[PDB]
Order: C-alpha cells, then structure tokens, then sequence
C-alpha cells in the first residue's frame, strides 16, 4: 500500500496479478532490479517490444 | 482421464481455479476464465459422448 497508494510515479501496470490486490497473495519470492533510461522507452519495458 | 483433465492449464495463466479467480482482477478475470471454460466444456463433452 505505501508503493501502490502513492502516485507520484508514472507508470504501474501489472502483469499476471493486479495492483489493488497484490496486498492478497503470499509470494515465494520477489526480485527488486533497479535501472536508468530514457523516459522515451518506457514502452520497451514491454513483453514483446 | 476426465478426472485428470482438470490439471492442464488450456492456455490460462493458470490450472487452479480458486488462484485464477484470487489473482487477477475481474475486468480481467473474465478473459483467463474463459478459455478453461471452453476447454472443460470440450473434455466433458467428449466424456459423454464415448
């Protein structure tokens, strides 16, 4: 709820699951990845782009 | 073989109903429910028809 209530950023699309309710389900496990772009491309962080 | 049918994922993002349903949204739900509808559908008809 602290990263999916707060708007400041720009995108938050979810993919397999939703964002309301990922507060529902109990993961295996989670991988942060962090990285610098262009905010061109934010449609190359895309399953078949 | 009917019984085991219910295993198989028929292009869904998943088998199991109860995690389809507690996963995704329902604007989106509809779509993951639809194909293992018809897939269901198609094994039971064949059962019946044997």
């Amino acid at each position: 709820s602290v990263l999916y209530n707060s708007a400041s950023f720009s995108t938050f699309k979810c993919y397999g699951v939703s964002p309301t309710k990922l507060n529902d389900l109990c993961f295996t496990n989670v991988y942060a990845d962090s990285f610098v772009i262009r905010g061109d491309e934010v449609r190359q962080i895309a399953p078949g782009q | 073989t009917l019984v085991k049918q219910l295993s198989s994922n028929f292009g869904a993002i998943s088998s199991v109903l109860n995690d389809i349903l507690a996963r995704l949204d329902p604007p989106e739900a509809e779509v993951q429910i639809d194909r293992l509808i018809t897939g269901r559908l198609q094994s039971l008809q064949t059962y019946v028809t044997q």
